[PDB]
């Protein structure tokens, strides 16, 4: 019957300011501490700090200092967290959590309820469309690459959803330029490629793309 | 007495001072 | 604050119990939490207070302790306990410290080599002025793999950024993608390429090429 939502995917520029919002329901929200843990890609759980809403105190790690800002509004049973002067290593998920402090037995608790995350990116490229190039050749493999797009994400289906096995879309990686690119390949028979279509459909909301690509041998 | 998972945790009014929203939910 | 050190890696085999320590000279004054991170999910409380189970987690997740160390064992492992495991402890005054969490792998028995293709760069890309190669490996287990690309014989380094998927749904398996990025002036500078393969399931390292043209 607890829940915590947080609000959505944030891009930010160098030197920008961002701020996420945690909604708290099922729970009196006044007697309970808010916890906020940072995610870098690919590293571990990192402790951003507290904030108790019936003193208004806060604990910051060190390193967040002067640049982290927590508050919450009892009104609207909401807590957030404001970040300051980005710099690209601020990129991470940002998850809220519920704590709180034992007074009978004078502890500090565990973090029982999560938030589902906040993305936050930080990154000096601007909104970018992929290029959408075919990858062509027992078993074929065939392809597409969507390159040079920013910022994330993007769907691809392969002629329209009606193929779905054998289908790998890859996670993109990240360009030196600041751009993404990301491979979506499939697995058929070698017997298929002259007598069944293939076509890849990719889909970069950000930049109202919308390709299809006819991959032929 | 722990309050891991629960809806209300026990917050006593002798930390409260002038801070109102400490006083709305603290106990005795 | 006092440190928590646990071990960044351990692998089990399906069905094994699987043991993750967690000790930091506060162990035994204050209480350990850990937390379960499946890829692409929040973590999830899994012990509280050091020797508690949350309701919904399975009876195969206890917690002992012993001097300045706490121990997490997963008994009869499933495939569904892969995840990073996170122990985490607080001190009197409310900091909060995290291991740097241990990934925890289910390391099944079989061994799969990966199939391999090669996709030479499109007519399309190359009117643009840049050349990418694809090395595509696909349903391998385990994830270790080496993929090295051969441009004329010549080792390349610098100039290609790899891909691997999470492990497939159905197959339970990898693929991976190796993308040699080259300028259209130096891809016609040379002949053949080729991307060399190493991986458990091979004997020795296996190489797909073209020739362009």
């Amino acid at each position: 019957q607890v829940h915590l939502v947080q609000s959505g995917v944030e891009v930010k520029k160098p030197g920008a300011s961002v701020r996420v919002s945690c909604k708290a329901s099922g729970y009196t929200f006044a007697t309970y501490g808010i916890t906020w843990v940072r995610q870098a890609p690919g590293r571990g759980l990192e402790w951003v700090g507290w904030i108790t809403p019936y003193n208004d105190r806060t604990s910051y790690a060190q390193i967040f200092h002067g640049r982290v800002t927590m508050t919450t509004d009892t009104s609207t049973n909401t807590a957030y967290m404001e970040l300051r002067s980005l710099r690209s290593d601020d990129t991470a998920m940002y998850y809220c959590a519920r704590n709180h402090c034992n007074f009978y037995h004078d502890f500090w608790s565990g973090l029982d309820y999560w938030g589902q995350g906040t993305l936050v990116s930080v990154s000096s490229a601007s909104t970018k469309g992929p290029s959408v190039f075919p990858l062509a050749p027992g078993t074929a493999a065939l392809g597409c690459l969507v390159k040079d797009y920013f910022p994330e994400p993007v769907t691809v289906s392969w002629n329209s959803g009606a193929l779905t096995s054998g289908v790998h879309t890859f996670p993109a990686v990240l360009q030196s330029s600041g751009l993404y690119s990301l491979s979506s390949v499939v697995t058929v028979p070698s017997s298929s490629l002259g007598t069944q279509t293939y076509i890849c459909n990719v889909n970069h909301k950000p930049s109202n793309t919308k390709v299809d690509k006819k991959v032929e041998p | 007495n722990d309050f891991h998972f629960e809806v209300f945790n026990f917050v006593p009014c002798s930390i409260c001072s002038n801070n109102p929203t400490c006083w709305a939910i603290c106990k005795r | 604050s006092f440190e928590l050190t646990q071990p960044p890696s351990v692998s089990v085999s399906p069905g094994q119990t699987a043991r993750i320590t967690c000790s930091g000279d506060a162990l035994p004054k204050q209480y350990v939490y850990w937390y379960q991170q499946k890829p692409g999910q929040a973590p999830v409380l899994v012990i509280y207070k050091t020797t508690e189970r949350p309701s919904g987690i399975p009876e195969r997740f206890s917690d002992s302790s012993s001097g300045t160390t706490v121990t997490l064992t997963i008994s009869a492992a499933q495939a569904e306990d892969e995840a990073d495991y996170y122990c985490q402890s607080v001190d009197s005054s409310g900091t909060y410290v995290f291991g740097i969490g241990t990934k925890v792998t289910v390391l099944g028995r079989t061994v799969a080599a990966p199939s391999v293709f090669i996709f030479p760069p499109s007519d399309e890309q190359l009117k643009s002025g840049t050349a990418s190669v694809v090395c595509l490996l696909n349903n391998f287990y385990p994830r270790e793999a080496k993929v090295q690309w051969k441009v004329d014989n010549a080792l390349q380094s610098g100039n290609s950024q790899e891909s691997v998927t999470e492990q497939d749904s159905k197959d339970s398996t990898y693929s991976l993608s190796s993308t040699l990025t080259l300028s259209k002036a130096d891809y016609e500078k040379h002949k053949v390429y080729a991307c060399e393969v190493t991986h458990q399931g091979l004997s020795s390292p296996v190489t797909k090429s073209f020739n362009r043209g």
